[PDB]
C-alpha cells in the first residue's frame, strides 16, 4: 500500500522581491560590509616560502 | 511449555506498572497484572488415566462401564479451535484500542522529529571546527538567520547591543568591572523616552 | 563503630630466587617480590 | 567544557540577573492628587488593543505576499507568535520594566509593522528566499517523479530499509534494535554521501592539519605558467 | 610486597566532577624521608609496564624520591567520569595529595601523561615542584598520525560485545584490527573478567574515552587549549629524536610557549638518539633509551626540581642571593637588599619539622 | 564532600610562618602586559586566574575593592 | 564548486617558477638561516639530518658534490 504512494504537484514559485539582490541587498548588515572589504583587502596573503620575506 | 514461557510477559508488566505515577494508573495496573495472571494461571494437577478394564472387571453394572467408557472417549476428543481464535485476534481488535495506536504513533512522530533535529544538528557541527578560524561573513552563513536577525536590529534602529536579547551574557562579561553595574534593560530601544514631569505645590515637584 | 574505627587503622622469597638462580638469569627484588604477591593471589 | 568561573557574572546593583529594572539615581516615585497642579506623561492605558491590532496587521501585510501558500502562511503564523510571546514566557521580568513593559513591546513591534507594510523587512526578504529555494527542490523532484525516475531521497530510504534487514537479520542473539543503531546506520551513510559530492570545503582542517583553502599551497614549487585558452 | 605498594579499590561512577577519586601504585624509597614523584602513564597503557623502570638498581631513581604511578580518571582503577577537562583533572590530583597527605609533589608523565603532569603544574603550582614529560608537548596533536591512530583504534574497540562475544572472536579482531603490536598488547592486558565472571571488560572506560577521541573537539586528549594556561615552574622534556608525536622541527616552541622557564635544547629540552622505529614512544622498552631517560631525570630530580627560578641549580641554595624588588615587603623599616629565596620542606604542612627545629635551635641558645 | 573538606582544613590552606616576611608580588600582572608574545592568550588566563582565586571566584570583592 | 576554480586564479597569483621540481638542487635550509628563535638549534640538527640522509650519512659526497 506506501509503494502505491504518489506526489503532489507544488507551487511554481515564491514571491520574487523586485529590488533585493545578493550584490545589493535592500537592508543593511556588517556581514555585507564585511564580504565586500574582505573582496577589497583580498585573500590571506599565504607565503609558501621556508622563511619570511624579510 | 511449563517453565520459562511467562518469563519476558513478566518484564513488560513490570515496566508497564514502573512508568505509572498517579494513583489512577496504578490502578488499572493492577486490574492488568489480575488478567494476565488469570490468562496466564498454570494447570497442572496429574490427570490420572482411566482403566475402564479393572473396573469392568472387578465389578460394575451390566453396560455400565462401557457406556461411561464410549461416552467420555466422546468427548475426550473434542478440543479447542485455537486457529480460529489466532486470527480473529491479530486481525482486528479493541477499535478503543486504535485511539491509543494512533495517539502514541503521533507523539513517538513528535519526539521522533526532535531526536532527528538534534542527531543531524550534530552530523552537521562535524564539519564546524574553531570559530575563531573562520571570517566573520562565513560563520553568519553556518549560523543562517543571525544576519537576517541583526537587519532586524538594524533598520529598527535597535542599535543597543544586546537589548533584546533575554540573557545579554555578553553585556555581563563586559561589565563585571564596570562602575554603576548595570546591563541595559530588556527591549529598550534608543529613541524612546519616557519622562514625564509635574508640578506641586512646592518647587521641583516635590 | 569505635571498635570498627580500631580495625580500619621471606621464605617465598628465596624459593624463587633459587629457582632463578638455577637458570642463571639477572632477578631484581621488584620481580621477586610481584612473583610472591603473584603466589599469594 | 568551559563553564564561566566568576560566581559574580549575573550580578548588578539592582539584583541578579535583572535586566527589567536596572538602578539609576532618579528613581521612579509616586505622585499625590491633593499636592499635584499639572504633569506631563505619555502612558496610557491602550496598549492592550494596540498589541491586537498589531497582529491583525502583522499577518495580514505579509500574507499579501504568500500567493496562497497556505503552508506558508501556517508557518509564518508559527513564527509570528514566537515575535509576540517573547514578553510572556521570557525570564525578565516584563512586568517589573522600568516604566511599562506593555507600552515598550508596542512600540517595538510598530516599528517592525512599518517595515512590513512596505514590504522592506528582513523576515519578509528571508521567507521568500528561503521559500523559493524550497519550491526548485520539491519541483525537481516531482519532475523527477512525473519520469518515473527515484528520487535521490528513494534511493537512500530504500537503501536503508535493507540494510537494516542485514542487521536484524544477523541479529538472533538479541532482539533489541534500537533508535541509536538505526540512527549509526544511517550517519555511515551520510558521511559516505556527502563526502563522495564535491562540496566546497567546510572544515578548516583537513586530514592534515593544514588548512583545506586553495591558499595552501606552499613549497615546493611544482607548477608552471599558467596555459592561454586552447583554439 | 614493601616496595611495591598499590593501594586496591573498585571504580565507582560519579555525576559529579569533584567526587572522583585516583588509584594507583606506590613505590617506596629506599630512604626514610623523601620528596613524592607521580606519574601519569599514557592513556589506555598499564601502570606495571612502568614499575620495572621505576625499580631498576642501574638507575636508581628510588634513591631519590618516592614515586606514585597513578591512573587518570576512566583509566586503570580509578573512578569514572566523562569529562576529561584537564582542570578537572587536575583538581584530582589535588585531592589525592591532600587524602594522601603531600604537600608537594614531582609531576611526571609518559605521552599523553606529560600533558596530564604539565597541565596540574598550570593549574596548582605552588603544590607542583617540576614536571618531566617523556615524548609529549604542550600541544594540539588530534591530526598527528599517531595519535588518529590511538583515536582507531579506540573506535574499533567499542564494536566488540563481551557478553556475546566469545574470548577467540576477541584475539581475532585484535590482531586484524590492531597493526601495531604494543597498542594490542596495552588493550589485551587492559581487558579483565569481574568477580563471579559476571563478563569481560576492558580495566578503561571505553565509551567515555571514545566520545572525547571521536569528537575531535577542544576537550580531546589530542588538544591542549589556550585555557590551561602557562607553567611557571620547572620543566623538563625528553623524546626520541625520531618520534611520530613529537617532531623536533616544530614541536619544541609549543614548550616556550607554554612553559616560562624553559632555557631551550640541550638545557631542558633533550632528544634521545635513535633510529626511526614507531615502538620508539614506549622508551622503558629499550635499554638505551631508558638508560638516557633514567640519567635525565635523575639529573632534574637531583639538580634542577624544586629549585628556585632565578637560581641556576640546587648547588646555588644558600649561596646565590636574589635581587628585591623596591616595595615588596610589609615591613616599611626595611632595608631591600638581594636575598636568597626559601625552599621548605616537601611536606612541612601535614609534619612538625618547624616546630621542632625550633625548639632544637633554642637549646643551643 | 572531600573537595570542601579539604578547603576548610587550615593545614591546607595556610601561609607558612615566613611568608609575612617574604617578598610578595603585590599584583596579578594587569598593570605591564605582553602584547605582541605568541604565549599572549595564555598570559592573561593566568591574570584572571590569580584575580580569582583572590576573591574565591567572587569577582564582586574586586570591583568593590581598591586597584 | 562550479566557478571556484576561475574565480580562486583571478583573485590571487601562483609560484610559476619550478625551482623545485629538480631534485638534487632542492635546499636543505642552510641557505636562508633562522638566528634568534628559541629552537634555533633544533633548526640545525633538521638541516644536518638531511644533509645526512641524502649521503647515507657519508658527507664526504657532499663535499665533494656541487651546493
Ligand atoms: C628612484 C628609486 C626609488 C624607488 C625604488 C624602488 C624600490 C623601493 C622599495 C620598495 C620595496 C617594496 C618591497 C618591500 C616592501 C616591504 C618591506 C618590508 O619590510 O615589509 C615586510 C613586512 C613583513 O614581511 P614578512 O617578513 O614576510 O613578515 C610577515 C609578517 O606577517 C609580518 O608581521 P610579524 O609581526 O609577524 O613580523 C614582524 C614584522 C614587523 O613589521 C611589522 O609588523 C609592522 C612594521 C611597521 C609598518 C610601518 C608602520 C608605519 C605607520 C605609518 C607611517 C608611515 C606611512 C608611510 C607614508 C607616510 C607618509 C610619507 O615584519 C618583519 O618581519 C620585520 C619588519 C621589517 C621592517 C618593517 C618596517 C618597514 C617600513 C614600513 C613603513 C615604510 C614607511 C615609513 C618609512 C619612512 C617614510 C619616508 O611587512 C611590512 O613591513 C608591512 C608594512 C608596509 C610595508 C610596505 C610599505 C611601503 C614600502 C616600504 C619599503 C621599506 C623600506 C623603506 C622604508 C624604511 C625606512 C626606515
Ligand atoms: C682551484 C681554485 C680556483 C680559484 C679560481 C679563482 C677564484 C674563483 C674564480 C671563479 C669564480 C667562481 C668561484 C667558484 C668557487 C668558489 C670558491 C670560494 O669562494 O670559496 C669557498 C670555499 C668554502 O665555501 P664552500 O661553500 O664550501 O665552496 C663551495 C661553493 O660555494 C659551491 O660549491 P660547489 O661544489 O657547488 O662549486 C664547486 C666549485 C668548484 O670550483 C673549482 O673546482 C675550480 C675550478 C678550477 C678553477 C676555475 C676558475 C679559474 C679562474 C682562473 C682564470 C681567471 C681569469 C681571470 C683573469 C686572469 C687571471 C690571471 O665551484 C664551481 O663549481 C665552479 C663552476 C663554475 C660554473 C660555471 C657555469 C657557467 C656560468 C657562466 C656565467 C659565469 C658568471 C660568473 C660571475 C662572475 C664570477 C664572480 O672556501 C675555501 O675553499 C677556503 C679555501 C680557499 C680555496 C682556494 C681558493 C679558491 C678561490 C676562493 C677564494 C679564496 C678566498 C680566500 C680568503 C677567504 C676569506 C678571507
Ligand atoms: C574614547 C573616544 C570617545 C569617547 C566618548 C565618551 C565615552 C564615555 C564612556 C562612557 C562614560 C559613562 C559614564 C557614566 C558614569 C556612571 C557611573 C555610575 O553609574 O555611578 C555609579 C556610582 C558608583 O556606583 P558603582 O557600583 O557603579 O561603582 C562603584 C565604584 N567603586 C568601586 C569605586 C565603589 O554610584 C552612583 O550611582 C552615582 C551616580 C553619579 C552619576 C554622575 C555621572 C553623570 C554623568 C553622565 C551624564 C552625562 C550625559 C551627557 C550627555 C551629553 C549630551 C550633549
Amino acid at each position: 500500500k506506501e509503494n502505491t504512494g504518489s506526489m503532489k504537484k507544488p507551487m511554481a514559485k515564491a514571491y520574487e522581491h523586485p529590488y533585493n539582490s545578493e550584490h545589493h541587498p535592500l537592508n543593511f548588515s556588517a556581514v555585507k560590509i564585511a564580504e565586500t572589504f574582505h573582496d577589497f583587502i583580498g585573500p590571506e596573503q599565504v607565503s609558501p616560502h621556508y622563511e619570511s620575506f624579510a | 511449555q511449563a517453565p520459562g514461557n511467562q518469563d519476558k510477559i513478566l518484564k513488560w508488566i513490570s515496566t508497564l506498572s514502573n512508568k505509572a505515577t498517579t494513583g489512577e494508573s496504578r490502578s488499572y495496573c493492577t486490574q492488568l497484572s489480575s488478567l494476565v495472571s488469570f490468562y496466564n494461571k498454570q494447570h497442572v494437577e496429574q490427570i490420572p488415566t482411566i482403566d475402564f478394564n479393572e473396573w469392568k472387571s472387578v465389578i460394575s453394572t451390566q453396560g455400565l462401564v462401557d457406556k461411561v467408557k464410549e461416552n467420555y472417549e466422546s468427548l475426550i476428543k473434542e478440543q479447542y479451535n485455537t486457529d480460529a481464535i489466532s486470527k480473529q485476534i491479530s486481525s482486528a481488535s479493541s477499535k478503543a484500542l486504535d485511539d491509543i495506536e494512533n495517539e502514541l504513533s503521533f507523539h513517538a512522530a513528535i519526539w521522533l522529529n526532535a531526536y532527528a533535529d538534534y542527531t543531524m544538528f550534530l552530523f552537521e557541527l562535524e564539519e564546524y571546527n574553531d570559530p575563531n578560524d573562520y571570517l566573520m561573513h562565513e560563520n553568519f552563513d553556518f549560523f543562517r538567520g543571525l544576519e537576517t536577525e541583526l537587519e532586524e536590529l538594524t533598520e529598527t534602529h535597535n542599535y543597543i547591543p544586546g537589548a533584546k536579547d533575554d540573557v545579554n551574557l555578553r553585556g555581563y562579561l563586559a561589565t563585571q568591572f564596570a562602575w554603576g553595574k548595570k546591563v541595559i534593560s530588556f527591549y529598550r530601544h534608543p529613541a524612546d523616552d519616557f519622562k514625564c514631569a509635574k508640578a506641586t505645590k512646592n518647587m521641583l515637584g516635590r | 563503630k569505635r571498635l570498627l574505627e580500631k580495625l580500619n587503622t621471606a621464605p617465598q622469597n628465596l624459593e624463587v630466587e633459587n629457582i632463578l638462580k638455577r637458570y642463571h638469569i639477572n632477578y631484581t627484588q621488584a620481580l621477586i617480590d610481584e612473583l610472591v604477591d603473584w603466589k599469594t593471589g | 567544557g568551559y563553564k564561566i568561573r566568576n560566581k559574580s557574572i549575573f550580578w548588578t546593583r539592582a539584583g541578579w540577573k535583572n535586566n527589567w529594572h536596572p538602578k539609576n539615581f532618579n528613581a521612579p516615585r509616586p505622585s499625590y492628587g491633593e499636592f499635584t497642579m499639572g504633569i506631563r506623561c505619555r502612558n496610557d492605558h491602550h496598549s492592550f488593543l494596540r498589541y491586537v491590532q498589531t497582529y491583525r496587521n502583522m499577518s495580514r501585510h505579509c500574507k499579501q505576499y504568500f500567493l496562497g501558500d497556505k503552508q506558508l502562511e501556517e508557518t509564518f503564523i508559527l513564527g509570528l507568535r514566537s515575535l509576540f510571546l517573547v514578553p510572556y514566557d521570557s525570564q525578565c521580568l516584563t512586568d517589573q520594566i522600568k516604566h511599562g513593559g506593555e507600552r515598550r513591546f508596542v512600540d517595538q513591534l510598530d516599528r517592525d509593522f512599518e517595515l512590513i507594510s512596505y514590504n522592506t523587512h528582513p523576515y519578509q526578504l528571508f521567507t521568500y528566499t528561503v521559500r523559493n529555494e524550497h519550491l526548485a527542490w520539491k519541483n525537481e523532484q516531482y519532475e523527477k517523479i512525473q519520469k518515473g525516475e527515484k528520487t535521490f531521497e528513494q534511493e537512500l530510504l530504500d537503501y536503508l530499509d535493507e540494510q537494516v534487514l542485514a542487521e536484524k537479520a544477523k541479529l538472533r542473539d538479541g532482539q533489541n534494535f534500537s533508535i541509536e543503531r538505526m540512527t549509526e546506520i544511517a550517519l555511515h551513510v551520510f558521511r559516505k554521501a556527502r563526502a563522495g559530492k564535491v562540496r566546497p570545503a567546510q572544515d578548516v582542517r583537513g586530514p592534515d592539519g593544514n588548512v583545506n583553502d586553495f591558499l595552501e599551497q606552499r613549497r615546493p614549487f611544482e607548477h608552471p605558467n599558467p596555459t592561454g585558452v586552447t583554439h | 610486597s614493601r616496595i611495591i605498594n598499590h593501594l586496591r579499590g573498585d571504580p565507582v561512577y560519579q555525576d559529579n566532577t569533584k567526587d572522583v577519586s585516583l588509584r594507583g601504585t606506590f613505590l617506596r624509597g629506599k630512604y626514610d624521608d623523601l620528596p613524592t614523584m607521580i606519574f601519569f602513564t599514557e592513556a589506555c597503557d598499564l601502570t606495571a609496564n612502568w614499575i620495572p623502570f621505576f625499580t631498576n638498581p642501574q638507575y636508581d631513581i628510588l634513591a631519590h624520591r618516592n614515586v606514585w604511578l597513578l591512573n587518570p580518571r576512566n583509566f586503570g582503577n580509578s573512578d569514572r567520569h566523562p569529562s576529561f577537562d584537564l582542570q578537572e583533572m587536575s583538581d584530582d590530583v589535588m585531592r589525592f595529595m591532600y587524602s594522601q597527605k603531600i604537600s608537594m609533589a614531582t609531576l611526571g608523565g609518559h605521552g599523553i601523561g606529560g600533558k596530564i603532569a604539565l597541565a596540574v603544574g598550570c593549574y596548582h603550582a605552588e603544590r607542583v615542584t617540576g614536571v618531566f614529560s617523556i615524548d609529549s608537548s604542550p600541544m594540539d596533536q588530534r591530526y598527528h598520525e599517531a595519535f588518529k591512530e590511538f583515536k582507531g583504534y579506540v573506535n574499533a574497540l567499542t564494536e566488540i560485545n563481551f557478553k556475546t562475544w566469545s574470548d577467540k572472536d576477541v584475539k581475532v579482531f585484535l590482531k586484524e584490527n590492531i597493526k601495531d603490536p604494543k597498542w594490542r598488547s596495552i588493550f589485551t592486558n587492559n581487558i579483565s573478567k569481574n568477580a563471579k565472571t559476571q563478563s569481560d571488560s576492558f580495566n578503561f572506560e571505553i565509551n567515555y574515552l571514545n566520545h572525547n577521541l571521536n569528537f575531535n573537539k577542544a576537550d580531546s586528549l589530542g588538544n591542549w587549549a589556550v585555557k590551561n594556561g602557562i607553567y611557571t615552574g620547572r620543566a623538563h622534556f625528553i623524546f626520541p629524536e625520531y618520534s611520530r608525536w613529537v617532531h623536533l622541527a616544530t614541536n619544541t616552541l609549543p614548550m616556550h610557549k607554554v612553559c616560562a622557564r624553559v632555557k631551550g635544547f640541550g638545557h631542558d629540552i633533550f632528544y634521545v638518539q635513535g633510529d626511526e622505529n614507531p615502538l620508539n614512544h614506549w622508551v622503558y622498552d629499550f635499554e638505551n633509551y631508558a638508560n638516557v631517560v633514567a640519567s635525565k631525570l635523575n639529573k632534574f630530580l637531583h639538580s634542577y626540581d624544586g629549585v628556585h627560578a632565578l637560581l641556576k641549580d640546587r648547588t646555588e641554595i644558600g649561596n646565590f642571593m636574589i635581587p628585591d624588588r623596591i616595595k615588596s615587603r610589609n615591613d616599611s623599616k626595611h632595608i631591600y637588599g638581594d636575598y636568597s629565596p626559601a625552599h621548605l620542606h616537601h611536606n612541612w604542612r601535614f609534619n612538625h619539622i618547624y616546630e621542632k627545629h625550633d625548639e632544637l635551635d633554642k637549646k643551643l641558645n | 564532600s572531600l573537595h570542601e573538606k579539604m578547603q576548610t582544613d587550615y593545614l591546607w590552606v595556610k601561609d607558612h610562618s615566613q611568608a609575612d616576611s617574604w617578598a610578595k608580588a603585590r599584583t596579578h600582572g594587569y598593570n605591564y602586559i605582553a602584547h605582541t608574545v605568541p604565549n599572549k592568550k595564555e598570559r592573561y588566563e593566568m591574570i584572571w586566574r590569580s584575580m580569582g582565586k583572590s576573591t574565591d571566584w567572587e569577582l564582586e570583592k574586586f570591583r568593590l575593592g581598591k586597584k
